[PDB]
């Protein structure tokens, strides 16, 4: 998985979300290219009603077929706020890529938080299946509480995507933030 | 007053995974080229420093909207090849075998990386492919620092299957263990391709030594990548799915993803709260966002495939009023399990 976020002087804007599937793909290098090869076949329903290596299940919609592209959830996403491009985002995380950038624009336009805010926020996720509310460290034991009072199957987890994003100001200043679940990353700019 | 500061700058600037990667954006940037031009070269240095996930061999997606509104998505995600088949994954008993979609040449689908952002880069750009490709071109032929992100990630995930291949071993192991934080790698054959693609532009992957290197390692090893699928690919560039959420414009990409479709499927849903009232970190805010969600998936896997060969209910599913008949059956103070929920009724939206 990986997002990446770009906006120029202009302002102009590109977000990519490109991947091999999962790490390192199949591990295979296509002979003497130095080239992995992915692994994205399993994005597809090898089986209607079996779970791929996300979990997402898929019927004849998304069967194996030749030339066929398989389903994917990548999300590179733009918000646009008085007619102008306002954010730019999106994250690795298979099925939790909506989810993910779902906070990040919920977090921006409802809760008012900055772009470093929005991204520093705790996250959390349902895809149905499996039924449960995953979640990340974070949330107070007490909301928490609630949640499985009122119903849900809380479900702490690993650490969920890595939005890497930018916010353009009204007057063409930009405002960068990378993910603090992954290291060595970066938003610079001039 | 704020915990978190975002970083600022006043002319441009590039987001991504890797430090070394977002310095050549900014470079390419700060030599005049547009944000496409410095998403290519981004590109490109990923397939070079970030292995685990930027690539040649891959896939993905691209959003690009110009300085005038011109919104649109370039698809070049991965086509299976010509000769996949619905079963190809089941074993003897009809059952997936995770280990021949993940780990075998099967697992493979025609790469589309080089082609999506030569397209985008030619229709949208402003600087030749060999110029966008060097930054990535000396990070290979000179290599660079392994740094934590790397040396975790090949610890991790790459000691399952990179040392299980010769060539890749070859390249990202050193004295029968993965390259470590400190060491420094160089992709020699790396280099050799992206200085031929830089030459011979996108067809050096899909016509040219790199299509038959590909071709061959299938061939050799019961994949199905042939060197008609490596020609007959193709990237497209498609219509952008989009809502409006509050008097904000949101877009996404549609399908073959299920990204852009759900995205505005559950923003629409959440229209119908006053969410800013609950705020952050609320139970009653993860309790609405929860269940909304659940009738997304429930819809993605049912609606979602390759448009090019099955049609999507996009429309009716990013109609608000089913949005707004999907919010009524949310309780907030109790859920849904799962399996009292279905692909929705899309017949009133059509
Ligand atoms: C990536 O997030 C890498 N991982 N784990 O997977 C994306 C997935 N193949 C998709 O949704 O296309």
């Amino acid at each position: 998985t990986t997002h990446y976020s770009v906006v120029d002087k202009d302002g102009n804007a590109v977000a990519v979300t490109y991947t091999l599937n999962t790490t390192f793909g199949t591990g295979i290098v296509a002979g003497e290219s130095g080239i992995l090869l992915n692994n994205q076949m399993d994005d597809f329903s090898a089986k209607p009603g079996v779970p791929n290596v996300y979990g997402l299940v898929g019927g004849d919609a998304n069967a194996v077929g030749p030339n066929k592209r398989p389903l994917s959830s990548m999300s590179p996403t733009i918000v646009v706020k008085d007619g102008k491009t306002w954010l730019v985002t999106g994250s690795p995380g298979g099925s939790r890529i909506i989810t993910t950038v779902l906070q990040m624009v919920v977090n921006s336009i409802d809760y008012g938080l900055n772009v470093a805010e929005a991204t520093n926020a705790p996250r959390f996720h349902h895809q149905w299946l499996p039924d449960e509310l995953r979640v990340e460290k974070g949330f107070s034991p007490d909301t928490l509480k609630l949640l499985e009072a009122k119903g849900q199957k809380v479900a702490l987890k690993e650490a969920m995507g890595s939005t890497q994003s930018i916010m353009v100001g009204p007057d063409g200043e930009l405002y960068g933030a990378s993910d603090p679940r992954s290291v060595d990353d970066l938003t610079a700019g001039y | 007053e704020d915990v978190f500061h975002p970083v600022r700058a006043k002319q441009g600037m590039v987001a991504s995974v890797d430090a070394t990667a977002t310095q050549v954006g900014v470079d390419i940037l700060k030599e005049g080229g547009n944000a496409v031009d410095a998403a290519v070269a981004v590109g490109y240095a990923l397939a070079v420093t970030h292995p685990q996930a930027g690539n040649l061999g891959g896939g993905g997606f691209m959003l690009i909207r110009s300085k005038n509104g011109n919104t649109t998505a370039i698809d070049f995600r991965e086509m299976a090849p010509a000769k996949a088949t619905r079963d190809m994954f089941l074993d003897d008993q009809g059952n997936p075998d995770s280990k021949k979609s993940l780990t075998s040449h099967l697992a493979s689908g025609t790469p589309g990386t080089v082609a999506g952002f030569s397209l985008a880069l030619d229709k949208y750009g402003t600087m030749p492919l060999n110029k966008v490709v060097q930054p990535a071109f000396k990070l290979a032929r000179d290599g660079f620092i392994v740094n934590d992100a790397l040396a975790d990630d090949l610890k991790t995930y790459g000691s399952e299957v990179l040392p299980n291949h010769e060539n890749s071993k070859a390249i990202f192991w050193k004295e029968g263990e993965p390259l470590k934080k400190g060491d420094t790698l160089v992709q020699a054959n790396l280099a050799k391709s992206l200085e031929m693609i830089a030459e011979n532009g996108p067809d050096e992957f899909y016509k040219g030594t790199i299509a038959e290197q590909i071709a061959q390692e299938m061939q050799k090893n019961g994949g199905l990548i042939t060197k008609e699928d490596l020609a007959a690919y193709k990237a497209v560039e498609r219509t952008p799915i989009s809502g409006d959420y509050r008097g904000y414009q949101v877009y996404s990409m549609p399908p073959p993803s299920s990204g852009g479709i759900h995205i505005v499927q559950i923003l629409n849903i959440l229209e119908n709260f006053d969410m800013k009232k609950y705020g952050f970190g609320s139970a009653d805010a993860m309790q609405i966002m929860a269940e909304a969600e659940k009738y997304a998936y429930a819809d993605r896997s049912e609606y979602l495939g390759d448009p090019d060969f099955v049609k999507v209910p996009w429309q009716a599913l990013t109609n608000k009023a089913y949005a707004k008949s999907i919010a009524d059956q949310i309780d907030i103070n109790k859920a849904k399990p799962s399996s009292e929920i279905r692909p929705g009724k899309l017949a009133p939206y059509e």
